[PDB]
């Protein structure tokens, strides 16, 4: 089942206006992009493209209201700039098993003004010395990374 | 980044810094050099350069 | 359409009519031995013979039109001839090689699958690892060890149930179909052997060789695992011993521990009940160890552990005449024996009755690290003969058949008071006592016992009282033996009446496992044991009671669901969460509890927030005198063991994960069961033309929940058909119609 | 010298004072030369280093 | 008793026990109003 199918399998027959929480994993993309989501999806804020098999997300959706996205055990390697515009919102990132291999790569998401999480796990980018200060002075808005804050305590839950 | 503390060079010469280039501090935990072979070889140098 | 015309050509003659119809389908199998010909006596000689003539081979009359009477030499492949009476066309042995040169090539993808029982062997010495070569004298026990590794521990009769559902589909019976144990193998092969082409046949019996066990009482010298005994050609020799490791997998016996854990709990908590004989079959027919249902486990394993031993008693089934002391199981192969419970005097001039095994018995006393005979009479050790692995392990069985020697001479030798309690803190057997009172120190008992000399005979070495080797002097009546002592060949399996207090006597009266020589150790099964009864989930500790907790929420989900959003009030009190409300803090019930009635009742108000893991992770704190606060917990507190564990409301957590990508929910680690965020029919009676012409037992997938259909069930007969409704199980409404009367 | 057979798992030892006679087939190409080299100059299974 | 690592999983206005020191157990209640300078 790909993403155009499994898509209207969780449509559920409910308008994509008032869907406010769409999962979409392991199923599929077209070649490496995202296919079957539009732009009338409005109200949504919580999507999670996990295992999906994804190059790039060069096409993605327009979520105002997107707030927690993770596009984990994906194959993303850059790119990211799209993420910024078309997700101004969006305070929950989980880039973890990406094929990320550098702090360049993250350079886009410096100009999200509400991010508070980035989960960059089993991610190239993360063997570095200084990993997490590097990362912590190119996005200052950032308040947890990997799941701590800045001295390694643990982010409290309830999020 | 990636650590090199080779590159420490660039900035003090080597000789204030040279301890850096001394491995250990105390006798190895392995043997380098000796046995049957090390003392035949060592024999058959010595007769060769005066052959 | 052939053989339709085959069938009426045989009902045609009046001969074979007789046969066709008086025979029923049961009476097919005892026709089908009537066979002709006389076999062959001195086969290698007829092939010999055979193969010196032409076309030796038979084949289909189908290599014909695949197969060319010539190959590019000219020689004859096939001949025209019809062996005897029959349309096979004679072939020689070239066809063979002409098919496997030029022939139909095909993918073979189902062969390493449905032959897994072969390359699992060929995988396995593959990645074996070998050692150097002992030349010692090498010593041969003749254990009776398992020689199928990964038999799946079915038994004979039920992989019969699986091929039949797997190969046959359309040929099921009764007794699956108006069923409800669908076994897990049967979906994994039946997913795997989905377009197999190779042998309908071959494939059932490959896959009864690879679902069954089987044991051989073989001269096994160490290993006795089930992988080291298909190598024992190369493992071990007359001389020599070839050190080796299988390299495959393993299986794991936990299955078989766990169902003793869960003997032991359901005897103790039935004799401790005023009919222990009711508490124990509706237990055995409601408890289930992983989710198998008990009974099946106890009708297939062939664990032979003691309270294993009286659950499958008081179900009626055959128990070995074997009795197992100190971990040794002692066969008796000859004499008589009386218990005659008599009195005696300790070494501390402390009273004591114990059953004075009154007659002359010989038994081998088998264990899992020592081997031995010991002959005996009334008060007498004649001889015991011990071998094994170690002086440890032959100081064990010496002790072993020193204290069950019906001595006096240890009774008098004891150092203390005989006055031993097990975890239960109850009156153990006196003799049971003085096992475990001896097991530590019996030196003195060996300088009471003494030595005398031995005439080494044949190579027998002797053991001294320190344990230690002697060619001359030996304890009395213990000559440790080389050559290894063989064990047994057979159990003699029996059926044993059971008195009302867990003491398996016999017919013959005497005691083969007493109710208190069982409580070895109370450790934590590895599977999860599951119980019907709200009182029986306070038994193992609190992670036992918060898994069937869940477990039961999860077995009755609908009816939770149902109940929780219409009458509310009466699920939020029943009994089945009192045992959790132990666990939850007594001055924290309260606030939970309505924190989670007052947010229950938010999802009853607006739709689409009836989450079903929410609910089920929830409820059991709803079960209290809930009071009201404004505060909004984060998560909930248990106590467990002590300690202080913590249930999340939004997410999970180590006492409650419901994993996704799977509908599996896990409870400290501990699996819970599947919730959900062919068979079930039921026969009617015979052929009823009002529901028209008869369907096959695939055609019934497409029925509803209540509608009669009727199917050609099994190898033949028609019966009219339904789906069930309600469970319609065997559990303990069966027992209160058969308890009740027994009043 | 230590021979290991891993054919036969076998771990054998050949003392110095063999190299004298020792057939040179076991050991490896340079080891076989140095014990060419120094043969002429074993004496007792010392070797003279004037 | 919670260990002073997990109290911080505790809501406004809960009260529980927690190992606050050599093998001491107290009574600690999470204050509502939160105060910082």
């Amino acid at each position: 089942m790909d993403m155009k199918r499994r898509i209207h399998l969780e449509l559920r027959n409910r308008t994509p206006a008032a869907v406010r929480e769409l999962v979409l994993d392991n199923c599929k993309s077209n070649d490496g992009k995202i296919e079957g989501l539009t732009a009338e999806f409005v109200n949504l804020e919580f999507l999670s493209l996990i295992n999906v098999g994804l190059i790039s997300v060069s096409n993605l959706p327009k979520l105002p209201k997107l707030k927690k996205l993770e596009l984990s055990e994906n194959r993303i390697f850059g790119g990211l700039d799209m993420l910024a515009e078309k997700l101004p919102n969006l305070t929950h990132l989980n880039l973890s098993g990406n094929k990320l291999k550098d702090i360049s790569t993250l350079e886009p998401l410096k100009k999200l003004e509400c991010l508070k999480s980035l989960d960059l796990f089993n991610c190239e980018v993360t063997n570095l010395n200084d990993y997490r200060e590097s990362v912590f002075k190119l996005l200052p808005q950032l308040t947890y990374l990997d799941g701590y804050d800045r001295e390694d305590q643990e982010a409290p839950d309830s999020d | 980044m990636d650590v090199n503390p080779t590159l420490l060079f660039l900035k003090v010469p080597v000789q204030n810094a040279i301890s850096t280039t001394f491995p250990y501090t105390g006798d190895p935990p392995y043997s380098h050099g000796t046995g049957t072979g090390y003392t035949m070889d060592t024999v058959n140098r010595t007769h060769q350069y005066s052959e | 359409m052939e053989r339709i015309k085959e069938l009426r050509d045989l009902m045609s003659q009046s001969r074979t009519r007789e046969i066709l119809t008086k025979t029923t389908v049961d009476h097919m199998a005892i026709i089908k031995k009537y066979t002709s010909g006389r076999q062959e006596k001195n086969p290698a000689l007829r092939m010999k013979w055979m193969m010196a003539m032409k076309y030796p081979i038979t084949a289909d009359k189908r290599i014909i039109e695949m197969i060319p009477e010539r190959n590019e030499q000219g020689q004859t492949l096939w001949s025209k001839t019809n062996d005897a009476g029959s349309d096979r066309v004679m072939v020689s042995p070239l066809a063979v090689t002409w098919w496997n040169r030029n022939g139909p090539t095909t993918s073979t993808v189902h062969y390493p699958k449905v032959y897994k029982t072969y390359f699992e062997k060929v995988e396995r010495l593959k990645h074996g690892t070998f050692g150097p070569v002992h030349f010692r004298n090498q010593v041969k026990i003749r254990r009776r060890v398992d020689t199928n590794p990964g038999h799946a521990d079915l038994s004979a009769k039920e992989a019969q149930d699986v091929i039949m559902e797997v190969v046959f589909p359309n040929e099921v019976g009764a007794r699956i179909l108006t069923s409800e144990s669908q076994l897990t193998i049967t979906k994994e092969k039946k997913e795997e052997l989905q377009d197999c082409k190779i042998a309908p046949l071959m494939v059932a019996y490959m896959l009864e060789r690879e679902l069954v066990r089987k044991t051989r009482f073989l001269p096994v010298a160490g290993g006795t695992s089930s992988v080291y005994i298909e190598v024992l050609h190369l493992t071990q020799g007359t001389c020599w011993e070839q050190m080796y490791t299988p390299g495959g997998e393993v299986r794991n016996d936990d299955v078989d521990q766990s169902l003793i854990i869960a003997a032991r709990n359901i005897v103790r908590r039935a004799t401790v009940s005023a009919d222990p004989l009711a508490s124990l079959l509706e237990m055995c027919h409601s408890t289930q160890i992983g989710g198998i249902r008990m009974v099946d486990i106890l009708r297939q394993n062939p664990t032979e552990e003691q309270a294993v031993d009286i659950c499958k008693a008081a179900m009626g089934l055959r128990i070995s005449s074997s009795f197992s002391f100190g971990g040794f199981t002692f066969k008796r192969t000859s004499g008589s024996s009386v218990t005659k419970e008599e009195e005696v005097l300790t070494g501390n001039l402390q009273t004591l009755k114990i059953r004075v095994h009154e007659g002359y018995e010989e038994f081998t006393m088998v264990g899992q690290r020592a081997t031995a005979i010991l002959r005996k009479a009334t008060r007498r050790l004649i001889q015991l003969i011990v071998s094994g692995r170690n002086e440890q392990s032959i100081a064990e069985a010496i002790i072993v058949a020193m204290v069950f020697s019906q001595e006096d001479c240890m009774i008098k030798a004891v150092r203390g008071d005989l006055n031993f309690v097990n975890r239960a803190n109850q009156r153990l057997n006196p003799m049971h006592q003085l096992l475990r009172h001896f097991q530590k120190d019996a030196k003195v008992l060996f300088q009471n016992w003494g030595t005398e000399p031995i005439d080494n005979v044949m190579g027998m070495i002797g053991i001294l009282p320190d344990m230690t080797p002697s060619t001359e002097m030996s304890l009395r009546g213990v000559r440790v033996s080389k050559m290894g002592v063989d064990e047994y060949s057979s159990t003699e399996r029996v059926v044993v009446s059971i008195d009302r207090f867990l003491r398996v006597r016999d017919q013959r009266g005497n005691v083969l496992l007493s109710p208190e020589e069982v409580s070895e150790t109370q450790g934590t099964e590895k599977l999860t044991i599951t119980y019907s009864s709200s009182m029986m989930w306070e038994i193992n500790g609190p992670e036992s009671v918060l898994v069937n907790t869940y477990q039961w929420i999860i077995r009755n989900w609908e009816t939770v669901k149902i109940q929780w959003s219409q009458d509310p009030t009466m699920l939020y009190n029943k009994m089945e969460f009192e045992p959790f409300q132990s666990l939850v803090p007594k001055a924290a019930r309260g606030q939970y509890s309505g924190f989670v009635r007052t947010l229950f009742q938010q999802m009853r108000d607006v739709l689409g927030t009836f989450d079903t893991v929410q609910i089920i992770k929830l409820l059991p704190f709803a079960a209290a005198p809930p009071k009201q606060s404004r505060m909004q917990f984060s998560s909930l507190t248990v106590n467990v063991r002590g300690s202080g564990m913590r249930i999340l409301i939004r997410g999970n957590s180590p006492v409650f994960n419901y994993n996704k990508a799977t509908k599996r929910l896990t409870v400290l680690g501990k699996d819970a069961g599947a919730l959900t965020e062919l068979r079930g029919f039921l026969i009617l009676g015979k052929e009823d033309k009002r529901y028209g012409p008869a369907l096959s037992i695939n055609e019934l997938s497409n029925l509803a929940k209540g509608e009669k259909a009727n199917v050609l069930i099994g190898q033949g007969d028609v019966v009219l058909v339904m789906k069930r409704k309600r469970d319609s199980s065997i559990l303990t409404d069966s027992q209160t119609a058969t308890k009740r009367i027994r009043m | 010298y230590m021979f290991e057979s891993k054919s036969m798992k076998l771990r054998t030892q050949i003392p110095a004072e063999m190299l004298a006679n020792i057939d040179l087939k076991y050991f490896n190409e340079l080891t076989k030369k140095k014990i060419e080299k120094i043969r002429p100059l074993l004496i007792d299974g010392t070797a003279s280093l004037s």
